[PDB]
């Protein structure tokens, strides 16, 4: 394939996974489908009028005009009547329906006055709000629609509901306003892709006079997928690609018959659908650059949970908590391996271009601080070797005060005073903190929000203690109370830039109890396994509940989230513990307890679960 | 968040700043006048809202019995067979009638109903349910698939659903919806999501202190089963739904016997499982999970009620056990599923106390119904020796045993427990110890010496003969050697040593101490047991520590005892070496140094209920 085909492909899949792809649906779809081509309707006229077939061929004017002269001539019911016994029909359809709806497209406009999409997305179980009337528009009953921009027959065979006729043609924006409006928002504000259309098409000619009006560089060139059976001329692919149009041809891509119109259009739709689980990587720099599109926004944090690299990658990869990376679900081409082996030797890695050898370099930094070593083919003897970087974890209060006294450089200083202003018990300073970092901010301000709401909750819960001493002034609280009442957590992330919410993917599970979901159900069945161990008396399942703590730890006090304070996750680290100190005592009778052990024994156990510990 | 709803059916205020309407509409519903003082379409409205809360298990505010109404919670297999043969007259009973379809591992026909109620349901609600359904049976088959790599699926089928289902996002379904469905419906956008039980799941941490919780985690547990199982979600079914099932129960029994622990403790003299518990772990449990439960807590001091109701659910269990296997039957998809409960129901069936026919119909399936894949000769008699605790042995389980050894007698035996037909012969002369095989004797009575299959293998199960029986059988087999005594004694072909055999042990014996310059430890356990009243072993003392241990413990030189000894004693052993009045303070003292040397957990049981 052509690299500029490859572009368009890719571009076209992007918008398909953003759902910002909109099909511009043609009559050749419907054609494909052996629906009734107009050029019969106008047949039929010029024989009722005239009443013979016209000898030549019919110009792009006689299209439209033979129509309205019999309307004119024989009046509205005979036009009517006409448009009812030839488009009274039904047709099937055709796998083009099918692969157009297998796109996921946001919305489709169609120039089709048929129920051909309409039945394909019935069948396909798609809900499109079909617009096809002026009054659908403020009716209209989704966010995605299926916009016929010159109406159907749906309320009846009537060619008043249809644009069919040269002054239909010449009063349709007079006549469809709203749908017009629609059109051109839908077209300014997503990705199209014109199929169907022969690239001389009267709307397609009327949609770049309408570009042509656009400031430059404002709007995204629309895609044209050409299925003619000769090969485009390059003039021709030079105009209308200076007119605002990314045309993908058929014939260049493959060869098939003159009449052949099906395979034409499958080939293009397969080979769009085909690439959506496609990547596009060959060599080696395109590996360097597709794993730092993935990992640059999570350079913001100081560290990641190895279980929750596996949504980062979109489930390609598993990422064990002892730093072994394990094919999951890339049925393509293995970047993960691929980067290993780049980071094993140096010598692919000195053949890799500027640009990309800093970005490996960024890569191996991330991958060499988060603890991700190698595949599991590879792994040879792992050690668990945690250390946690924070000031709040070690108990560093007079640290922490001198650091909260000073200035503040930045605001990931000012998020951390903020977090060890909560950590010192200094709620309202830290609550104010966290709105002055919401105000002068996204993962900072992403997260100053699920603190500064988690902050709201400590204080809230704080207070029925005491009165069921008044540390916070009723001002201050009344005030926060007016703040954080229209807040909700639930919807935060969703209140995020469509660019946040697919970089920063999983720091949605911070704003639930989703966050420890995972590690509380291994911790659970890794109990029951562990004690059925111990009881019958036979990598360790200690050692997955123990990296899988020290993860938690690690990511929930270095990115300095007050989630450490929960009730939920004290228990989950005292339980952890826990059980890792009976299996240390049954290990004995045949696992020693360092300084991080005894800190999270003594910070997250109550004195009665230390008593049953001693007791057991 | 206006109010919050608690799974006792209480309702309090929790976040409007407005007007009580939930207060009111209490208040409305406890009086009639005030419910009378309103219109005619408010009054009718009002009723529905009232049947509806009735029904859902709201009553009133917090100032003022589980039971779920679903064939396939309960197992009605028979009844759910019978709705989907019956004419759907609306939308709803075909989407009833997938569900049904999914529980029946009828996976393509419940694809096919899902995709035709999605076809012809454009509230939206039941098209809703269907695509999230549809999604969650693609998902079954497709891992289905994966775990039979058997053909269930045709590949037609399966490129098909792949072709229809490729790119599909469930993610994208509830924000597709109309959004009068996405404001009316909100509460159904979590059937959408990769998983909806986290929030259970870690609030069952409260369950794990150690300083109601318990009655709150049950009926949130009872509330997402009526939910999922009530509105026909086919997300009932996966592994997460069962994880949580089992997280749960397990949590819940765990600290039941905790606190009755504890009050043992600073009291010195919990959980109640009824129909539904029990239907929740025979389903959701395997046969490890519960294992674990049984070792970790005292099921034993579990009080087990509704009876009567538990019982039923065992009989079905073994009718359906019955009509996989009586008739060609054999549905695989539905098969993989039912096994696994029926299993853990009839081994969780230890505990409940069961009438003599119901007992007869379940001792009968399990014995012969019973794939052998899944349970074999060993773990059938597991499960029986579980089943004869709460009752003991009827006449008729008896009978059904007999059956059962007459039958393997035709057939004559691979037992991953190690335990073979003898055993089930073991166990009816346990209770009633005068049983007689009729069948068996007529069997050899026409035995001959061709047939050595039998004879080795009905020599195991010698006492259930007759004395001609017996004495016909005892001529196939000889006792020239001490080789053929000793597979005799490991068989059972003589119970009382007679001198002849006293004198082949006193050859084999004098043979290897000639030779000295396995067995031998038998014999000496034998010595000891009163087996044999040779009153000549000592002149074989002084090469194995045991054979001198066992013959005169007086003169033993325990220096020599090794404690691993007593792990190879069986039960008899050991309680006669207890009662022996000499070698006791010896083994006292070793195995007191052994547990004191290290916390074993057999040595323990050993010094603990005999006092060796």
């Amino acid at each position: 394939l052509d690299n500029n085909v490859v572009e368009c492909i890719k571009e076209i899949t992007e918008s398909s996974r953003n759902g910002k792809l909109v099909f511009f649906v043609g009559a050749g779809v419907s054609t494909l489908s052996d629906y009734p081509q107009w050029w019969r309707l106008v047949d039929k006229y010029h024989e009722e009028l005239y009443g013979s077939p016209k000898k030549g061929n019919y110009s792009s004017d006689e299209y439209l005009r033979i129509p309205q002269i019999f309307y004119n001539v024989k009046g509205e019911m005979a036009f009517d009547g006409i448009l009812k016994d030839f488009f009274q029909v039904d047709k099937p359809t055709n796998p083009i329906h099918d692969k157009i709806l297998a796109m996921n497209p946001a919305h489709v406009i169609t120039t089709n006055y048929d129920n051909l999409i309409d039945t394909a997305c019935w069948k396909r179980g798609k809900y499109f709000s079909v617009i096809s009337a002026e009054e659908d528009v403020a009716n209209a009953t989704s966010s995605r629609y299926l916009l016929k921009v010159h109406g159907d027959f749906r309320k009846g065979f009537k060619g008043e509901n249809v644009v069919l006729k040269e002054d239909d043609y010449l009063n349709y924006d007079q006549n469809y306003p709203l749908i017009s409006n629609l059109m051109k928002t839908i077209i300014a504000t997503h990705t199209i892709v014109f199929i169907g259309y022969g690239l001389g098409d009267y709307n397609i000619n009327m949609l770049l006079n309408w570009v042509r009006k656009l400031q430059k560089d404002s709007f995204h060139k629309p895609f044209f997928i050409r299925t003619d059976p000769s090969p485009i001329e390059n003039e021709t692919l030079i105009y209308y690609e200076n007119k605002g149009l990314r045309i993908i041809d058929a014939a260049s891509l493959i060869d098939s018959n003159e009449y052949d119109y099906l395979e034409r259009y499958s080939a293009v739709m397969d080979l769009l659908i085909e690439s959506q689980e496609n990547k596009f990587i060959t060599k080696d720099d395109e590996v360097i650059d597709y794993i730092y599109g993935k990992i640059s926004p999570l350079f913001a944090l100081q560290y990641i949970r190895k279980i929750d690299l596996k949504h980062v990658f979109e489930y390609d990869y598993h990422f064990e908590v002892n730093g072994t990376v394990v094919r999951h679900k890339n049925k393509g081409f293995g970047y993960m391996e691929r980067f290993f082996e780049l980071k094993e030797s140096c010598d692919e890695r000195s053949k890799l271009s500027k640009k990309q050898y800093e970005r490996f370099n960024a890569l191996f930094n991330f991958f060499e601080k988060n603890g991700v070593i190698c595949m599991a083919k590879d792994a040879g003897t792992l050690n668990t070797s945690i250390e946690i970087n924070s000031l709040a974890y070690h108990g560093k209060y007079d640290v922490m005060k001198k650091f909260i006294e000073e200035q503040s450089v930045s605001i990931e200083d000012d998020y951390k005073k903020a977090f060890f202003l909560a950590c010192l018990g200094r709620w309202e300073e830290s609550y104010d903190l966290y709105s002055n970092i919401i105000l002068n901010s996204g993962c900072v301000y992403y997260l100053s929000q699920i603190n500064r709401y988690r902050i709201y909750q400590s204080i809230t819960q704080a207070v029925t203690q005491f009165n069921g001493y008044k540390p916070f002034t009723d001002e201050f609280l009344a005030r926060i109370e007016r703040e954080m009442t229209n807040f909700n957590i639930d919807d935060l992330f969703n209140g995020m830039p469509f660019e946040f919410q697919k970089k920063y993917k999983i720091l949605e599970f911070l704003s639930d109890n989703q966050f420890l979901y995972d590690d509380t159900v291994k911790l659970f069945e890794l109990t029951n396994k562990v004690r059925s161990e111990m009881s019958e008396g036979s990598m360790s399942s200690d050692i997955v509940v123990l990296l899988r703590l020290y993860d938690n730890l690690r990511f929930l006090y270095e990115n300095c989230l007050w989630s450490v304070s929960f009730h939920e996750f004290h228990q989950y680290i005292r339980n952890s513990m826990s059980l890792l100190i009976e299996k240390a005592e049954y290990e004995r009778t045949r696992f020693f307890m360092e300084y991080y052990d005894f800190v999270n024994i003594s910070r997250h156990f109550k004195i009665d679960d230390i008593k049953n510990l001693e007791r057991s | 968040y206006d109010y919050h709803f608690e799974v006792n059916g209480t309702v309090v205020r929790h976040k409007n700043k407005g007007f009580g309407y939930m207060e009111r509409f209490f208040e409305l519903k406890e009086s009639c006048d005030e419910r009378s003082k309103l219109s005619k379409k408010q009054y009718e409205r009002f009723n529905a809202l009232f049947n509806f809360f009735e029904k859902n298990g709201v009553i009133c505010m917090a100032k003022d019995s589980i039971e779920i109404n679903s064939l396939a919670y309960h197992g009605k297999y028979d009844v759910m067979k019978k709705f989907i043969e019956e004419q759907s007259v609306s939308i709803e009973d075909d989407y009833k009638k997938a569900f049904f379809l999914a529980c029946l591992g009828r996976w393509e026909e419940s694809y096919d109903l899902y995709s035709n109620i999605i076809l012809n349901s454009i509230n939206g609600c039941v098209y809703y349910l269907s695509q999230i359904n549809r999604y969650r049976i693609y998902q079954s088959i497709t891992q289905a698939v994966t775990q039979f790599n058997y053909k269930p699926f045709t590949d037609e089928f399966l490129a098909r659903i792949e072709r229809e289902m490729t790119n599909f996002n469930i993610d994208d379904l509830f924000n597709g919806m109309p959004f009068e469905f996405q404001k009316k419906y909100k509460i159904l956008e979590f059937l959408s999501d990769n998983q909806f039980l986290y929030d259970d799941t870690v609030k069952l941490f409260e369950l794990t202190n150690k300083v109601s919780s318990d009655i709150v985690v049950l009926l949130r547990l009872y509330d997402n089963l009526r939910f999922l199982y009530e509105n026909c979600l086919w997300s009932v079914s996966f592994h997460e739904f069962h994880q949580y099932i089992r997280n749960s129960m397990s949590l819940l029994i765990e600290k039941a016997e905790y606190e009755r622990t504890r009050d043992i403790d600073e009291l010195g003299f919990g959980f109640f499982m009824e129909y539904y518990d029990f239907v929740n772990i025979s389903r959701h449990f395997k046969i490890d999970d519960i294992k674990n439960l049984e070792r970790s807590c005292s099921i034993d001091k579990i009080r087990f009620g509704e009876q009567e109701k538990i019982e039923e659910y065992l009989v079905g269990i073994a009718e359906e056990i019955t009509k996989q296997f009586s008739a060609n039957g054999m549905n695989v998809v539905f098969y993989t599923q039912f096994i696994s409960e029926a299993k853990a129901a009839l081994y969780f069936a230890k505990y409940v106390k069961l009438s003599e026919e119901g007992l007869g119909k379940i001792v009968k399936a399990l014995l012969f119904y019973f794939p052998e894949r899944d349970l074999d000769i060993g773990k059938r008699y597991v499960w029986l020796e579980r089943l004869t605790k709460c009752n003991e042995l009827p006449k008729s389980i008896i009978s059904i045993i007999d059956d059962f050894l007459v039958l393997q007698a035709e057939k004559h035996e691979v037992s991953s427990n190690g335990l073979y037909s003898r055993d089930y012969g073991a166990l009816i002369k346990h209770f009633e110890k005068n049983f007689i095989s009729k069948r068996l004797s007529e069997i050899t009575l026409c035995l001959t010496q061709d047939k050595q299959k039998q004879i080795d293998f009905l020599f195991k199960l010698l006492p259930l003969l007759s004395t001609n029986a017996k004495s016909h059988l005892l001529s196939f087999k000889s006792v020239e050697n001490i080789n053929d005594l000793m597979n005799g004694i490991r068989i059972g072909l003589i119970d009382e040593f007679t001198p002849e055999h006293e004198e082949l042990i006193i050859e084999y014996l004098e043979t290897r101490k000639v030779n000295y310059i396995d067995y031998m430890s038998t014999f000496g356990i034998w010595y000891f047991l009163e087996e044999i009243n040779n009153s000549k072993m000592e002149e074989f003392i002084g090469m194995d520590d045991q054979y001198d241990f066992f013959v005169d413990p007086e003169n033993f030189d325990y220096k020599k005892f090794i404690p691993s000894w007593l792990k190879n004693y069986n039960d008899k052993l050991l309680g006669k070496i207890a009662g022996n009045k000499h070698m006791k303070h010896h083994v006292i003292e070793v195995l007191k140094e052994r547990v004191k040397n290290s916390n074993d957990k057999r040595y323990l049981e050993i010094l603990m209920n005999y006092f060796i």
